[PDB]
C-alpha cells in the first residue's frame, strides 16, 4: 500500500507537468505558424515585384541597344558627308 | 481534302435521304397514302429543325456564357 | 443571421426555378405547335387525278430537298458549337481549375452510433 | 451510402498495407504486412493455435513467430503469403466480399511483368472481383498533391522511384529507379548499433530496430559538423525503452542511419544518392521543361518523414542546380499515405469510370490484357 | 447531426443538459449543463481516432471567430453540429447550370442586386432587410454587388 | 464601326501569322504557324489534353510537343495543317465568322500554281468567304513605303526574293527569288554552335536557337576585321540564358550566322548574296530607270532586322554600281510588319474595292479563276 | 491496495501517452520555428534583389533618354548635310 500510494502520487503530478507543458507548447506552436504566415506572403508580394523589374530593365536594355547603333551609324554617315 | 470530304457528304446525302418519287403508275389510294408519309416526314423534318433552332439558341447563349466567365478568369 | 433562413431561401430559389423551367418547356412545346400550324400547312389531296399528285409530289420533293440543306447547314453550326464548347471548357478546365480538385469527406465522427451501440438508445435523434 | 458501388483502393506496398473505400481522406485499416507462422512446439492444449498470424495480429505474438515479409522489393517472391494477406484484406479489415468492388492496386515502375500479371490473375480468379486496374505509385502521389506536373520522388520501404512527369505527359525515359529504401535502413541501423553493444538478430527485434529508427533517427542538415559536434559534446545522446527495461543510449547513430540515403555507399551500394538521382532525372528531361520540375519537386512514401529531410534535400539540389532556377520542395505533412489519397481522389473519378479491366476482357485476352490499352 | 439537432430545437434548450448526463456517463466530470471546453477538448483529444487540430480548426473556421473553441449555445450549435457531413455530392451540376441560366433574365451570365430583390420577389418571401443584407454580403465575394454562376455554384454547395 | 464591311487582311507567311481587320497600324494577333502532336504517352486521367496545340499555345508546351511548320519554302507542303492554322487564325484570335468578311491572302513570288489554286479553294469552300483576293509579298512592302518605284528586298523566314516596280509597272522578267531565308540561318547557327559545346536537336529546341540569333546575332560591317578582332580580344563574347539556367557565351557565332546572307556558299548553296542578287535585279532592268531603282531600295521582311545590316547592304551596292549613282537603302523601324501594313492599305482603297474575286465568278470558272484577269 | 494499484497503472498509461502528444508537439513547432527563420532569410534577398533591379531601371531610362536626344541632334545634323 505504501509503495502503490507513493507510485500514484507521483504519476498524477508528472501527468500534470505533462498536460501544462503540451498547452504551452501548442501555444507557441500557434504564434509561430502565424508569423510563418504573414511572412510567406511578404516573400511572395517581394517575388513578384523583382518580377516586374526584371521585365522593365530588360525591356530598357534592349531599346537602348537599338538607340546607340541607330546613333553609331549616323555617327558614321554624318563624317563622311561633311 | 476535307473540303472534297464535305462535298462527298452533301452529295451522298443527296443520294441517300432523298427517295424516288416516281410513283406515277401508282394506285390513287396509294398515292395518297405516299402524299401522308410525305406529310409526316416534313412533319418529322420541321420538328427536327426546329429542336436545331432551340439547341442552337441555347449553345449560343451558354457560349455568350463561357466567354463572360473566360474574361472573369484573370 | 441564421443558417436555417438562408436554407429556406435557397430551396425557394430552387423552386422558382423548376418552376420556370416547367414553364419554359410548356413555352417551347406551345411554340412547336404554332410552327406546326404555321409552315406545315394542311395538305389534303383527295380527289385529284395522278398528274396533279405528280407535281405535287415533285413539288413537295424539291421543297424537302431544300429544307434538308437547310437542316445539314443549321446541324453544322450545332457541331460548331459543340466544338467550341469542348475548347472553352478544355480552356477552363485548364485555367479555372488546376487546384479545383474535388473536396471529399469520409472521415466522420461515430460518436452518435458508439454511444447508441454502447449506451442503449435513449438518444431520439441518432 | 447506399445503392451504388463503391470501389475498393487497396495500396499493396512493402512494409504496410493500406485500405480503404474510394472517396474518403484515410485509409480505414493500416497493418503491416508480415505473416508468421509460430516456431515453438506449443504444449498447451485446445489453446486455439492458429497456423499463421498476418497483419497486425502478429504484431502482439511476435515474441514466439518468425514473421516474413511477401514482398522484397516491390516484387513479390512469395504468392501463397500475398494471397494470404489479400485475403486478410478484404475479409477481415474492411469485412466487404470482394465480389462487389472494384479494386484499384498499386505498383512500382519498372517491376517484372509476370508479377503484375500473377496479381491480376489472383485478383480475378480467386476473389473473383468485378473488375481490377493497376496504377503506378507515383502519378497517384502527384494526384494527391493537386498538382499536374512536378517530379515525384516516392521513397518508400521496398524501393524508392523517381518519376517525372509534365502536364500530365509521363516521360517513360527518365524514370530512375533505385532499390534503396526503408529496410535497407533498417538493416542498416541494426548493423551500427553493434557498436555500442546492443546485438539485435532475431527477424522479431528487426522491429524494435524499425521502432528505434522511427522514433529517434533525423537527417543531418550538414554530416560533416553534426559528426565533429556529436564527437565532443553530449547533447545528441537520447535514450530508449526496450519492451523489457535497459534502456540505450543511442549516440551519433541517430543521424548516421538516415543518411545512407544521400550516400548509398556506407551500405556498399554503388549508385549515387536521392539528392543526385533527383538532378540526373531532371537532366535527362527536355530542356524547356526543367525549370517546372525544379519548382515543383514532391516527396512522398513512408521513408521521406525524417525530421530534416525537406532541407538536407533542397540544399543538395541547389548545389547541383543552376543558380538562377528557384528549387522548391514540396513536402506535405499527411505524406505517408499520400499515394493511397491520390488512388482515392483517381477511383472517384467520372472519367476515369470506362478505364477498369472489365472481367468479360480477361476472359477474352487472357492475364496478358494488362499490359494492354487497359495499362 | 444538422438536421437533428434542427429538429430536436423544436423542443427546449434543456435537453442540452441531458445530452451532459449522457457524455458524463461516458467522462464524468461535467456541471455547466453543456459540452464545455474541458469535454469537447478531451473528446477530441482521446476518443481513439484523433481529429488533428488542423482539422479541427478548419471545420470550426465555418462558424468560429475567434479561432478559439469556445463559444455560447445557439452559436455552439451552429459550430459544431455543422461539423458532421450530411450532404452527398451536392446534387447534379448541369442542373444548377441550366437553374441559373433561368434565373439571369438580363442573359448577361450574372445575377445583380436587382435580380436578387427580383429572385425574392417571386419566392414571395417577406421583405426583411437583414436578410436582404446577409445574402448581398455572402453572394458577392469580389464585392461588385452581384453574384456569378460559380458563386452561386458555392452558394449552393451543400445544399438541397 | 457598325455598319458596313470591313477585309480580313491575313498574311499567312511562313514563321508567323500575322493577321488583322484591314485599316489599323498593326496586325491584331502574331503568333507563329506551328502544329505540333504530343509525343509521349499521357497517364493522367481527364487532364483535357488535345490532339494537336496550334499558333501561340505550342510555343509553351513545346517540351512535350513536336513542332512541324506547315510551310516549308512559300509554298504549303501540309494542306491540313495549314487548314488548322488558318481555322485557329479566324475563330479563336480574331473572333470573326469568315461567312461575313473579305479575305486578302498573300503569296510569294514565282510559287508553283498548284499552291494559289488550293489555297482559293479552301477559302471559298471551307471557310466560305464572300471573296478572296491574293497579291504578291512585295508589292504590299511598297505600298506601306508610300513609294510607287523602288526594288524592295523581302527576306522573310521561308523565301527572299527581290521584285523591282517602276512608277507601278512591275516588271516581270527582273524577279530574283533565292530560298535562302530566316530558317537556312537558324540550322546554320544551330550547327556552327555546335563548335563550342552546345547541342541542339530536338525540333523543339529549335525555338532556342532561334531565340539566340534573334537576340545576340548582328552583321558585320566588314567580315574579315570582325573575324581578326574576334580571335584576339574578348569584348565581342555576349552571354545568354538557356530556359533552365546553364548560360552560354557566344563568340564569333555572333556575325558570321547572318553572313551566310551574303555569302550563301557557307551553307553550301551556289547562288550570289542578298548584296548582288539586288545588283543583278537591277542590271536586268532598262537602262532608264536604274537610277531610281539605285535610289529607293527597300528593306523589308523580318531577315532584314539584324543590327547593321542597312549598312553592310549600302556598302556592298556602292562598291559594285558605278560611282556617280547614290545608293540609298530604305530601312523603316517597321520592317516586321511592313508586307501586312501594306495590305492593310491596300485594302482600304475605294479603287481596288472591285478586284476581289466574287464567289459566283468562282462558281462559274472554278479555282482557275486566280490566273485569270482577277490576278 | 490491489485496486488502488490497478488505477495506478491506467494512470501511468495515460501519462505515458501525455508525454508522447507533449513531445510530438514540441518537435512541430521547433521544425516550423526553425523554417520561419529559413523563410525570414529568404524574403530579406527578396527584398534586396528587387530594390537592385528598380536602381537598374532608372538607371536605364536615363541612359536611354540621352542617347535618344543625341540621335535627334545626328539627324538634323545629317539632314543639313544632305
Ligand atoms: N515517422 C517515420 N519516421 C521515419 N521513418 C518512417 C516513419 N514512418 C514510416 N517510416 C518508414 O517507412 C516505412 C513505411 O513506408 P511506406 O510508405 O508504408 O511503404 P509502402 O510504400 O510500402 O507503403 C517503414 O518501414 C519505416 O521504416
Ligand atoms: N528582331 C529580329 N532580329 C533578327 N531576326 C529576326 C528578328 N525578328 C524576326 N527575325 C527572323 O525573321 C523571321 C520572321 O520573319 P517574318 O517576316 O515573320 O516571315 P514571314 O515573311 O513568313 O512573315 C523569324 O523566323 C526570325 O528568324
Ligand atoms: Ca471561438
Ligand atoms: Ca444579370
Ligand atoms: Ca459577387
Ligand atoms: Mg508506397
Ligand atoms: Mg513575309
Amino acid at each position: 500500500a505504501q509503495k502503490d500510494e507513493e507510485k500514484m502520487e507521483i504519476q498524477e503530478i508528472q501527468l500534470k507537468e505533462a498536460k501544462h507543458i503540451a498547452e504551452d507548447a501548442d501555444r507557441k506552436y500557434e504564434e509561430v505558424a502565424r508569423k510563418l504566415v504573414i511572412i510567406e506572403s511578404d516573400l511572395e508580394r517581394a517575388e513578384e515585384r523583382a518580377e516586374l523589374s526584371e521585365g522593365k530593365c530588360a525591356e530598357l536594355e534592349e531599346e537602348l541597344k537599338t538607340v546607340t547603333n541607330n546613333l553609331k551609324s549616323l555617327e558614321a554617315q554624318a563624317e563622311k558627308y561633311s | 481534302g476535307k473540303r472534297q470530304t464535305e462535298r462527298e457528304k452533301k452529295k451522298k446525302i443527296l443520294a441517300e435521304r432523298r427517295k424516288v418519287l416516281a410513283i406515277d403508275h401508282l394506285n390513287e389510294d396509294q398515292l395518297r397514302e405516299k402524299a401522308k408519309e410525305l406529310w409526316q416526314s416534313i412533319y418529322n423534318l420541321e420538328a427536327e429543325k426546329f429542336d436545331l433552332q432551340e439547341k442552337f439558341k441555347q449553345q449560343k447563349y451558354e457560349i455568350n456564357v463561357l466567354r463572360n466567365r473566360i474574361n472573369d478568369n484573370q | 443571421i441564421s443558417a436555417s433562413r438562408k436554407l429556406q431561401l435557397k430551396t425557394l430559389m430552387l423552386q422558382i426555378a423548376k418552376q420556370e423551367l416547367e414553364r419554359e418547356a410548356e413555352e417551347r412545346r406551345g411554340e412547336k405547335g404554332r410552327a406546326l400550324s404555321t409552315r406545315c400547312q394542311p395538305l389534303e389531296l383527295a380527289g385529284l387525278s395522278f398528274a396533279e399528285l405528280q407535281d405535287l409530289c415533285r413539288q413537295l420533293h424539291a421543297r424537302v430537298d431544300k429544307v434538308d440543306e437547310e437542316r445539314y447547314d443549321v446541324e453544322a453550326k450545332v457541331t460548331k458549337n459543340i466544338t467550341e464548347i469542348a475548347d472553352l471548357n478544355q480552356k477552363i478546365f485548364d485555367l479555372r481549375g488546376k487546384f479545383k480538385r474535388p473536396t471529399l469527406r469520409r472521415v466522420r465522427i461515430s460518436a452518435d452510433a458508439m454511444m447508441q451501440a454502447l449506451l442503449g438508445a435513449r438518444a431520439k435523434e441518432t | 451510402d447506399d445503392e451504388e458501388t463503391t470501389a475498393l483502393v487497396c495500396d499493396n506496398g512493402s512494409g504496410l498495407v493500406k485500405a480503404g473505400f474510394a472517396g474518403d481522406d484515410a485509409p480505414r485499416a493500416v497493418f503491416p504486412s508480415i505473416v508468421g507462422r509460430p516456431r515453438h512446439q506449443g504444449v498447451m492444449v485446445g489453446m486455439g493455435q492458429k497456423d499463421s498470424y498476418v497483419g497486425d495480429e502478429a504484431q502482439s505474438k511476435r515474441g514466439i513467430l518468425t514473421l516474413k515479409y511477401p514482398i522484397e522489393h516491390g516484387i513479390i517472391t512469395n504468392w501463397d503469403d500475398m494471397e494470404k494477406i489479400w485475403h486478410h484484406t478484404f475479409y477481415n479489415e474492411l469485412r466487404v466480399a470482394p465480389e462487389e468492388h472494384p479494386t484499384l492496386l498499386t505498383e512500382a515502375p519498372l517491376n517484372p511483368k509476370a508479377n503484375r500479371e500473377k496479381m491480376t490473375q489472383i485478383m480475378f480468379e480467386t476473389f473473383n472481383v468485378p473488375a481490377m486496374y493497376v496504377a503506378i505509385q507515383a502519378v497517384l502521389s502527384l494526384y494527391a498533391s493537386g498538382r499536374t506536373t512536378g517530379i515525384v520522388l516516392d521513397s518508400g520501404d521496398g524501393v524508392t522511384h523517381n518519376v517525372p512527369i509534365y502536364e500530365g505527359y509521363a516521360l517513360p525515359h527518365a524514370i530512375m529507379r533505385l532499390d534503396l529504401a526503408g529496410r535497407d535502413l533498417t538493416d542498416y541501423l541494426m548493423k551500427i548499433l553493434t557498436e555500442r553493444g546492443y546485438s539485435f538478430v532475431t527477424t522479431a527485434e528487426r522491429e524494435i530496430v524499425r521502432d528505434i529508427k522511427e522514433k529517434l533517427c533525423y537527417v543531418a542538415l550538414d554530416f560533416e559538423n553534426e559528426m565533429a559536434t556529436a564527437a565532443s559534446s553530449s547533447s545528441l545522446e537520447k535514450s530508449y525503452e526496450l519492451p523489457d527495461g535497459q534502456v540505450i543510449t543511442i549516440g551519433n547513430e541517430r543521424f548516421r542511419c538516415p543518411e545512407t540515403l544521400f550516400q548509398p555507399s556506407f551500405i556498399g551500394m554503388e549508385s549515387a544518392g536521392i539528392h543526385e538521382t533527383t538532378y540526373n532525372s531532371i537532366m535527362k528531361c527536355d530542356i524547356d521543361i526543367r525549370k517546372d520540375l525544379y519548382a515543383n519537386n514532391v516527396l512522398s512514401g513512408g521513408t521521406t518523414m525524417y525530421p530534416g529531410i525537406a532541407d538536407r534535400m533542397q540544399k543538395e539540389i541547389t548545389a547541383l542546380a543552376p543558380s538562377t532556377m528557384k528549387i522548391k520542395i514540396i513536402a506535405p505533412p499527411e505524406r505517408k499515405y499520400s499515394v493511397w489519397i491520390g488512388g482515392s481522389i483517381l477511383a472517384s473519378l467520372s472519367t476515369f469510370q470506362q478505364m477498369w479491366i472489365s472481367k468479360q476482357e480477361y476472359d477474352e485476352a487472357g492475364p496478358s490484357i494488362v499490359h494492354r490499352k487497359c495499362f | 447531426d444538422d438536421i437533428y439537432k434542427a429538429a430536436v430545437e423544436q423542443l427546449t434548450e434543456e435537453q442540452k443538459n441531458e445530452f451532459k448526463a449522457a457524455f458524463d456517463i461516458f467522462v464524468l466530470g461535467a456541471e455547466d449543463g453543456c459540452i464545455s471546453t474541458k469535454e469537447l477538448g478531451k473528446v477530441m483529444r482521446m476518443l481513439g481516432q484523433n481529429p488533428t487540430p488542423e482539422e479541427l480548426q478548419e471545420m470550426i473556421d465555418e462558424v468560429d471567430e475567434d479561432g478559439s473553441g469556445t463559444v455560447d449555445f445557439d452559436e455552439f450549435l451552429v459550430m459544431m453540429v455543422r461539423c458532421m457531413k450530411d450532404d452527398s455530392k451536392g446534387k447534379s451540376e448541369e442542373e444548377l447550370s441550366d437553374l441559373f441560366r433561368m434565373f439571369d433574365k438580363n442573359a448577361d451570365g450574372y445575377i445583380d442586386l436587382e435580380e436578387l430583390k427580383i429572385m425574392l420577389q417571386a419566392t414571395g418571401e417577406t421583405i426583411t432587410e437583414d436578410d436582404i443584407e446577409e445574402l448581398m454580403k455572402d453572394g458577392d465575394k469580389n464585392n461588385d454587388g452581384r453574384i456569378d454562376y460559380d458563386e452561386f455554384l458555392e452558394f449552393m454547395k451543400g445544399v438541397e
